[PDB]
């Protein structure tokens, strides 16, 4: 993602897939974080 | 019993008391609803007591044919509420 701006103002950004991040953590992590993520979409649901 | 708990406390009170009153009262009414009359709280996610709005629709209808079908007999309670469902 790069944007180049008036006053010599150029960026870049890199924006990387989630499932990269959820390879360092190991099973007991992410079995755990899967069911709140599912109770927090529901969650939201019903206030969306 | 509990109808009258209801008419001492909430029932009496006027309109801008009553849900106020309902939202300080409501896991308790919400307990013996379950346990104490016969038109029981409709809301049972997980065996959890619960809010309407956190049901699936399975849950909602399997519900509705536990409050309305009587499996022993193999009836409804009325047309009207078959017509419901």
């Amino acid at each position: 993602v790069t944007s180049f701006g008036f006053g010599q103002k150029g960026a870049q950004a890199v924006v990387v897939h989630p499932d990269y991040l959820f390879a360092v953590l190991d099973r007991s992590t992410y079995e755990e974080y899967a069911t709140k993520v599912s109770a927090r979409n529901k969650k939201t649901y019903r206030y969306m | 019993m509990f109808w009258k708990e209801l008419d001492d406390t909430i029932f009496n009170l006027p309109k801008n008391k009553l849900l106020d009153a309902l939202n300080k009262k409501r896991d308790h009414i919400i307990k013996k609803l379950n346990n104490d009359f016969q038109k029981p709280w409709f809301g049972k996610n997980a065996n959890g007591v619960c809010d309407l709005q956190e049901m699936t629709y399975k849950e909602v209808a399997n519900r509705l044919v536990e409050l309305m079908y009587v499996k022993k007999s193999h009836r409804w309670i009325d047309v009207s509420l078959r017509n419901m469902y």
